[PDB]
Order: structure tokens, then C-alpha cells, then sequence
């Protein structure tokens, strides 16, 4: 509904409902992660080669000793990961040893 | 000394005592002996009023 | 009264290893710190750490990293010093001096007020 | 964190105040009352003369006065004589159970 | 250095940031926060009293 003759000083960089619109969305993207969390246990070294073919420009397929649901065994399990995602650990020239990025 | 850091896990951080610089003394409080004398006597007067 | 006594004098070889003594007589010697300095033949102070009596407690001042070790005996009434990895730089005279009073309650071994002191020792080394 | 700064020699009459000062950090003079001076002859062993910072022993006479004034520590002595002719120094308490001992001076009659 | 009447150093191994390898750290705890775990005579296993 447009009012009849009504002059009003607006301001669009001191605005509340941006605040609260930043901060719901932080929060629901919070709650959203909540109930399902599932990479802690996957903080181990990435015996990463190059991949197949020769011709792989950004991924190293990364294979690394896991858990499985059975807490005594483990098994042998590869993937593949982005170059940025992955960062190496060493304190020399070792290209074999790899470490995922966000168990630093 | 100070809190240590100590790195447990992805990001629990956790603070434990370090060494202990200089000589180690004892750890005590200190109350003055008349104050706490007349204290006693005063309570003991006002508490012979309920015990004959 | 209160005397501090010490050994003869001492001459070494670089490499070697200097051993200074310092009996206390005249006061009970478990109920006071002893520090030590240093002066060498020309020169000023310099300052080595202190001894508690009671319970061996030990600090040594720095550029040192416990390449001294003093020790003590409630038996002689005599405080040791063992310095080893000696030097041509390390030519001086040696002092046990009586610092402050043990008191259970707080920490006095940083007072520099030293009454007593022995006659010196003096170690040279070729 | 080396010695306290202190003058090479001094010089005096007999009868004339002289005024003898050692400088130091925050952490030595600046924050801890224990600043003690002692003087030796030379070839003897030193004596304590000053308390923490401006107290007399016993057995001493009336005649060294010691004062402190921000990170700088300072001893006057008025009435001297021959037997003043000795070597002055100064020390601190330094913090983390350390005492750093003066430069030193040295005290020349007239 | 010397001997601290009341605090044990109580050396122990610690997790870093990756799960695989271990590496030892140290701290010093008070007394009555140790306890030893002993089904022999060992002076030297101890445990914080927490972990019961
Ligand atoms: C909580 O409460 C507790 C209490 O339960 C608190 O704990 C107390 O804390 C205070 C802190 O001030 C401690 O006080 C110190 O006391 C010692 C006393 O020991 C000597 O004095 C005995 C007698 O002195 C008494 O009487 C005289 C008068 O006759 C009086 O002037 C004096 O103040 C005192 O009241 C001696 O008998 C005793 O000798 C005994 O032991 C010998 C062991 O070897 C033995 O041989 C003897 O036969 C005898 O059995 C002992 O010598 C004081 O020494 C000390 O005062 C020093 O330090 C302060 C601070 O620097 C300084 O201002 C003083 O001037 C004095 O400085 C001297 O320090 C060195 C001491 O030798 C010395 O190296 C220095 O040169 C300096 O000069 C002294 O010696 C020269 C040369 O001899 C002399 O000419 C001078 O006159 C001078 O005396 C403290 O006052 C308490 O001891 C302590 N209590 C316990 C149980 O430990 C606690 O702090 C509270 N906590 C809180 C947070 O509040
Ligand atoms: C009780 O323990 C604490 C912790 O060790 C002592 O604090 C430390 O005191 C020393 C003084 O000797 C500090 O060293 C100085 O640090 C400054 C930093 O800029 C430097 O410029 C000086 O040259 C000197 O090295 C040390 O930093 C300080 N520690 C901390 C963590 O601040 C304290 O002195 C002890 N208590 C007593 C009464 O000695
Ligand atoms: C990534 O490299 C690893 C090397 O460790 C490969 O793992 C094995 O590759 C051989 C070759 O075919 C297979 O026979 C094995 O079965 C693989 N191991 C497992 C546990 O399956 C992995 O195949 C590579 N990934 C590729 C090429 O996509
Ligand atoms: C708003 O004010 C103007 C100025 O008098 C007037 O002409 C106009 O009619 C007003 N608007 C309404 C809806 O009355
Ligand atoms: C994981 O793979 C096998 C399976 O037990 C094992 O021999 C190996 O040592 C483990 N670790 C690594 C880093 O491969
Ligand atoms: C702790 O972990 C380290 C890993 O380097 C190992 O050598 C040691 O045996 C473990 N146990 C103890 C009691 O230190
Ligand atoms: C451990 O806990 C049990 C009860 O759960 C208790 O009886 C026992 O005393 C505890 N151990 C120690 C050493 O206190």
C-alpha cells in the first residue's frame, strides 16, 4: 500500500535487520551440522602417489589405513582429494606423507 | 611458572603447571592471634547464656 | 663468632675440573642461604646461583646451564662447589658469602645482603 | 641483561660530599627494594655497608646514606677520610631468583 | 631441582594432531591428584584421580 505524502529518511548501511539476518543464518547453518558428524577418525597419514594414467593434474589418491565398524580390525581404503584440501606433513623431503587440511 | 600449553586432540588446549622458578615455601593463611582470642572469649559469653 | 673458612689454592689444567670448599662455623649453617660470586684479578663481581642447606634446592645464574653443581652435607658443616669444562677465562678468586634467612614462609633467596665471607680461593689454569 | 651501569673512578677532598650512582632497567631498580652496596679493600674480601635500600647495618657509623629514585640507585657520603679509599659496587635483586652485581667504582683521596 | 614437597612431574604420552603418531609431553600435578594404580610394587605407575 502506497501512503499519501509521507517523506522518510532511510539508511541502508545502518541497518539492523542485515545483523539479524547474518546471524540467523550463521546460527541455522550451526544447528544444521549438529546431528550428523562423521570425520573425526579420518586424522592419519595419506600415503598419497600421483594418480592414474599420468595425466591428473589436481588429485593424489590419497590411501590411508581406516576403522571399521569393528573396533579391533582396520582395512585398506583409497580416495581421491583436491590438491587445495590437502596439505603434506614432514620435517624433509618426504613426498609420501600427506595430511588432510583441517585436523591441524 | 605458568599455564603450559598442552595440545590435546583438534583444537583442546589445555593448561597445566610448568616448573617452579626461585626456592618452594609453604602455602599458608595467617589470622592475628588477639582478635581471634577475644573472638572466642565473646562467643564463648554469648553462648554461656544457653548453657548454664 | 661467625667465620667462613675455605680450601688452599688451586691450580689446574684447561679441561679439567675445580673443586672449591666452604665450611661455616660459629652458626647453625641449615637455617641461612649461601651464595657465591666471583671476581676475577682485575675485573669486577659476577655472580654464581645459591644453595639452600636444608633440602638442596639449587638456581644458577645464566651463560652457566648447570655446568656447575654445588652440593652440601649436614655432617662437616661444608658447602661444595664441583665446576667442571674449565677455561682460560675462568682464571679468578672464589667467594662463599651468607645470604638471607630460611623461613618456610616466603622466598628469600633473592636478597642480596651477604654479611660473612671467606678469605678466596685462588683457581688459575694454564 | 648485562651489569648495572656504573662510573670508572670518582675523586674527592677530605670533608667534601661525594655522590656515587649505579643506573638500572625497570626489572632490577625500577620494581624491587633490595638494592645493597658493598666496598673492598684491595687483596681483602667485601663488606656489606647498605640494607634493601637504605637501612644501616650494625657496627657502622653514621656516614653512608643510600637513596633510590626511579630506575637510578644512589649513595652519598659526606665526611671523608684516607680510609674511604676502596672499591664500591652495587647490586639488584633482577628477578626470577637473580641477583646482578655493578661495574664498580673506585674511590680516590686527596 | 632439589625437592618440591608436594608437586610429582608425572611424565606422560599425548596425542597430537594427527592419530597415528604419539609424542610425550610432561607437566606437574599436586598430590592428591595422583593416585597409584599398583596390583604390585611399583612406584613409578601412577594415574590422575579422575579417571574412576
Ligand atoms: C604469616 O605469618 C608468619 C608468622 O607465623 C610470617 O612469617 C614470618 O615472617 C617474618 C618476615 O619479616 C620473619 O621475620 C624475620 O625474622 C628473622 C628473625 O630471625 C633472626 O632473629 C632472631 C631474633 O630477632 C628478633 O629479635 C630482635 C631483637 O632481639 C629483633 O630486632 C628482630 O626483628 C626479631 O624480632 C635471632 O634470635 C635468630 O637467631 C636464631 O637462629 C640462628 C640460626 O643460625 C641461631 O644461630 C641463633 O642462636 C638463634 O637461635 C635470627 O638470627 C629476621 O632476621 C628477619 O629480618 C631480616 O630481614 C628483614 C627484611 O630484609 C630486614 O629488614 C631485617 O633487618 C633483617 O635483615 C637481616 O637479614 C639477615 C638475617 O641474618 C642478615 O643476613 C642481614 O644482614 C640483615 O641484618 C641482620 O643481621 C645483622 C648481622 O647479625 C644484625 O646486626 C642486624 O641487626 C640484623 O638483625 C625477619 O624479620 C619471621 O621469621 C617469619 N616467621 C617464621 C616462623 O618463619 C609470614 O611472613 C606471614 N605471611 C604473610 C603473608 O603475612
Ligand atoms: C615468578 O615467576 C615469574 C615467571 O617466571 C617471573 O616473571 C618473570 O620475571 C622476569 C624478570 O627477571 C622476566 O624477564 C624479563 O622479561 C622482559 C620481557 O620484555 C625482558 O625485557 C627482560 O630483559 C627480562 O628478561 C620474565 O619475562 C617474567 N616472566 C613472565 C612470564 O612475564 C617472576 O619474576 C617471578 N617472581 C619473582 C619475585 O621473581
Ligand atoms: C590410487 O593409487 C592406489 C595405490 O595405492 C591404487 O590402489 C590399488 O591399485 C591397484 C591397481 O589397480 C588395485 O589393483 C588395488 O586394488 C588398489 N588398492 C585397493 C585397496 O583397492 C588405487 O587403485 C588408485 N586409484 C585409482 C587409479 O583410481
Ligand atoms: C499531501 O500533501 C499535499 C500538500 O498539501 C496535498 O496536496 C495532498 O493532497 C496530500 N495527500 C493526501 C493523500 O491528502
Ligand atoms: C594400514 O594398512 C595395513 C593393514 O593393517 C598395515 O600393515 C599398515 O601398517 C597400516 N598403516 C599404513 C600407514 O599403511
Ligand atoms: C608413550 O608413547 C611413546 C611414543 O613415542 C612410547 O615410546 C612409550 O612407550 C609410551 N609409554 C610411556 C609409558 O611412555
Ligand atoms: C574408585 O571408585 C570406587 C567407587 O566407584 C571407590 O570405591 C574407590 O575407593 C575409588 N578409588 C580410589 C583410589 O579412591
Amino acid at each position: 500500500l502506497v501512503l499519501g505524502n509521507v517523506t522518510e529518511n532511510f539508511n541502508m548501511w545502518k541497518n539492523d535487520m542485515v545483523d539479524q539476518m547474518h546471524e540467523d543464518i550463521i546460527s541455522l547453518w550451526d544447528q544444521s551440522l549438529k546431528p550428523c558428524v562423521k570425520l573425526t577418525p579420518l586424522c592419519v597419514t595419506l600415503i598419497c602417489s600421483d594418480a592414474g594414467s599420468g595425466g591428473v593434474e589436481e588429485m593424489k589418491n590419497c590411501s590411508f589405513n581406516t576403522t571399521t565398524e569393528i573396533r579391533d580390525k582396520e582395512k585398506k581404503e583409497y580416495a581421491l582429494f583436491y590438491k587445495p584440501d590437502i596439505v603434506p606433513l614432514s620435517e624433509t623431503n618426504n613426498t609420501s606423507e600427506y595430511r588432510l587440511i583441517n585436523c591441524n | 611458572n605458568t599455564r603450559k600449553s598442552v595440545r590435546i586432540g583438534p583444537g583442546q588446549t589445555f593448561y597445566a603447571t610448568g616448573d617452579i622458578i626461585g626456592d618452594i615455601k609453604q602455602a599458608h593463611c595467617n589470622i592475628s592471634e588477639e582478635k581471634w582470642n577475644d573472638t572466642l572469649q565473646k562467643v564463648g559469653i554469648e553462648l554461656q547464656k544457653h548453657f548454664p | 663468632q661467625v667465620q667462613l673458612v675455605q680450601s688452599g689454592a688451586e691450580v689446574k689444567k684447561p679441561g679439567a675440573s675445580v673443586k672449591v670448599s666452604c665450611k661455616a662455623s660459629g652458626y647453625t649453617f641449615t637455617g641461612y642461604y649461601m651464595h657465591w660470586v666471583r671476581q676475577a684479578p682485575g675485573q669486577g663481581l659476577e655472580w654464581m646461583g645459591w644453595i639452600n642447606p636444608n633440602s638442596g634446592g639449587t638456581n644458577y645464574a645464566q651463560k652457566f646451564q648447570g655446568r656447575v653443581t654445588m652440593t652440601r652435607d649436614t655432617s662437616i658443616s661444608t658447602a661444595y662447589m664441583e665446576l667442571s669444562r674449565l677455561r682460560s677465562d675462568d682464571t679468578a678468586v672464589y667467594y662463599c658469602a651468607r645470604g638471607g634467612w630460611i623461613s618456610l614462609y616466603y622466598d628469600s633467596s633473592g636478597y642480596p645482603n651477604f654479611d660473612y665471607w671467606g678469605q678466596g680461593t685462588l683457581v688459575t689454569v694454564s | 641483561q648485562s651489569a648495572l651501569t656504573q662510573p670508572a673512578s670518582v675523586s674527592g677532598s677530605p670533608g667534601q660530599s661525594i655522590t656515587i650512582s649505579c643506573t638500572g632497567t625497570s626489572s632490577d631498580v625500577g620494581s624491587y627494594n633490595l638494592v645493597s652496596w658493598y666496598q673492598q679493600h684491595p687483596g681483602k674480601a667485601p663488606k656489606l655497608m647498605i640494607y634493601e635500600v637504605s637501612k644501616r647495618p650494625s657496627g657502622v657509623s653514621n656516614r653512608f646514606s643510600g637513596s633510590k629514585s626511579g630506575n637510578t640507585a644512589s649513595l652519598t657520603i659526606s665526611g671523608l677520610q684516607a680510609e674511604d679509599e676502596a672499591d664500591y659496587y652495587c647490586c639488584s635483586y633482577a628477578g626470577s631468583s637473580t641477583v646482578i652485581f655493578g661495574g664498580g667504582t673506585k674511590l680516590t683521596v686527596l
